[PDB]
């Protein structure tokens, strides 16, 4: 749970 | 209402000084963030506010409400899910 | 949201989408597991109400996006619509969600978790990027 | 309903409560016949909620009223949670509300009514008596 | 929160004049009542908005919204079942 | 419909 397979650019 | 599936960052406030801006209608089941130039808005609700703990978002708050025209200098209310989650865990197990 | 930016494509992925029979986006959802959406109470969702997963552009035709049906509305008990308190649903899923690179899980915090003020986390949303 | 007045028990027979499996007060409804029952889409009502027919005092134990439930949640697909337009939800009873000399329907109007400013209505529920 | 049942009179509005305080938040869907020293609040949502036709109640609202601190000098928002009553009527006769 | 069994006092 939570990570992503595809990061999130803030 | 964007097709655009939108993100923001923005700080997690106290009740304290939370309640400065929203009174008594901040209860313990509610958690506020923004005022910061940034803010949820109508169509946003029961989408996630999210933490980064140990390496993994956390689902740590529920867009509720807050100002009517969604301002930037007003902060956000939502659902502290961690007064929720006993809840949430009960009736996972149950269901 | 207002003032947002637009996210990577399916880098929030328990980021769902509640719409109606009318396909009208009117609450969103996050994805806990499979067979469970955590949105909130006051979005009056119904079994007439559809569950989107893995979207990303509301107006995209070539998304491969899972509209997922739900079975059952449990309503916490203790939700006050007279103040917004405890503003919390759980959506059961008829057909469970199909995890993927774009179609997955939040975490859940601990009742025992702390998260100080001056914390910087993300909202994530459809929500008007105006008023 | 701030400044209301209390009014004759059982006068406004189409007034239900709508309440949580908590016995909690969150909405009203109207009783548009013993099927059925007409309220806000922004109410959230689940069939997990129920319906409460012929009471005047929430707090009264001597009181004749009919808890029925809720079948199924008919929301308006017009509903805009965006902006609460179209906030009308339907209720589709498992058990047929019992009409009584307390128990009965409202009228609803024809598309083709007209109802002019000016003219004095009434609200009636167990809303909040102060801000 | 009343465990006693209220009822109050208050007089329609047209939008226009209504749209004088809420803005352009008032659509088409919504009839404006009160603003006459009474008002609808919290818990009241759902709940009918009554005018006597021709010696009967007839449902013409549905508390829907309005002043976040119910203030009895501007109008509650309430549903207008008019434009409704077709899709009320179509949603019976399917069900 | 619309015509209580008892009269509203307003
Ligand atoms: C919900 O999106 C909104 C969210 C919101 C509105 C205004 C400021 C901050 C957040 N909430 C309400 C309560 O108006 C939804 F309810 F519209 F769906
Ligand atoms: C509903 O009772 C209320 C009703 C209301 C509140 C404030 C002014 C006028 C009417 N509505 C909202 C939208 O706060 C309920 F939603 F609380 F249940």
């Amino acid at each position: 749970c939570g990570v992503p397979a595809i990061q999130p650019v803030l | 209402t964007p097709d655009r599936l939108q993100q923001a960052s923005l700080p997690l406030l106290s009740n304290t000084n939370c309640k400065k801006y929203w009174g008594t209608k901040i209860k313990d089941a509610m958690i506020c963030a923004g005022a910061s130039g940034v803010s949820s808005c109508m169509g946003d609700s029961g989408g996630p506010l999210v933490c980064k703990k140990n390496g993994a978002w956390t689902l740590v708050g529920i867009v509720s409400w807050g100002s009517s025209t969604c301002s930037t200098s007003t902060p956000g209310v939502y659902a502290r899910v961690t007064a929720l989650v006993n809840w949430v865990q009960q009736t996972l197990a149950a269901n | 949201i207002v003032n947002g930016e637009e996210a990577v494509p399916g880098s929030w992925p328990w980021q769902v989408s509640l719409q109606d029979k009318t396909g009208f986006h009117f609450c969103g959802g996050s994805l806990i597991n499979e067979n469970w959406v955590v949105t909130a109470a006051h979005c009056g969702v119904t079994t007439s109400d559809v569950v989107v997963a893995g979207e990303f552009d509301q107006g995209s035709s070539s998304e491969k996006i899972q509209k997922l049906k739900i079975a059952k509305v449990f309503k916490n008990s203790k939700y006050n619509s007279l103040t917004i308190n405890n503003d919390i649903t759980l959506l059961k899923l008829s057909t469970a969600a199909s995890f993927s690179q774009t179609v997955s899980a939040v975490c859940l915090p601990s009742a025992s978790d702390d998260f100080a003020a001056g914390t910087t986390c993300v909202t994530t949303g459809w929500g008007l990027t105006r008023y």
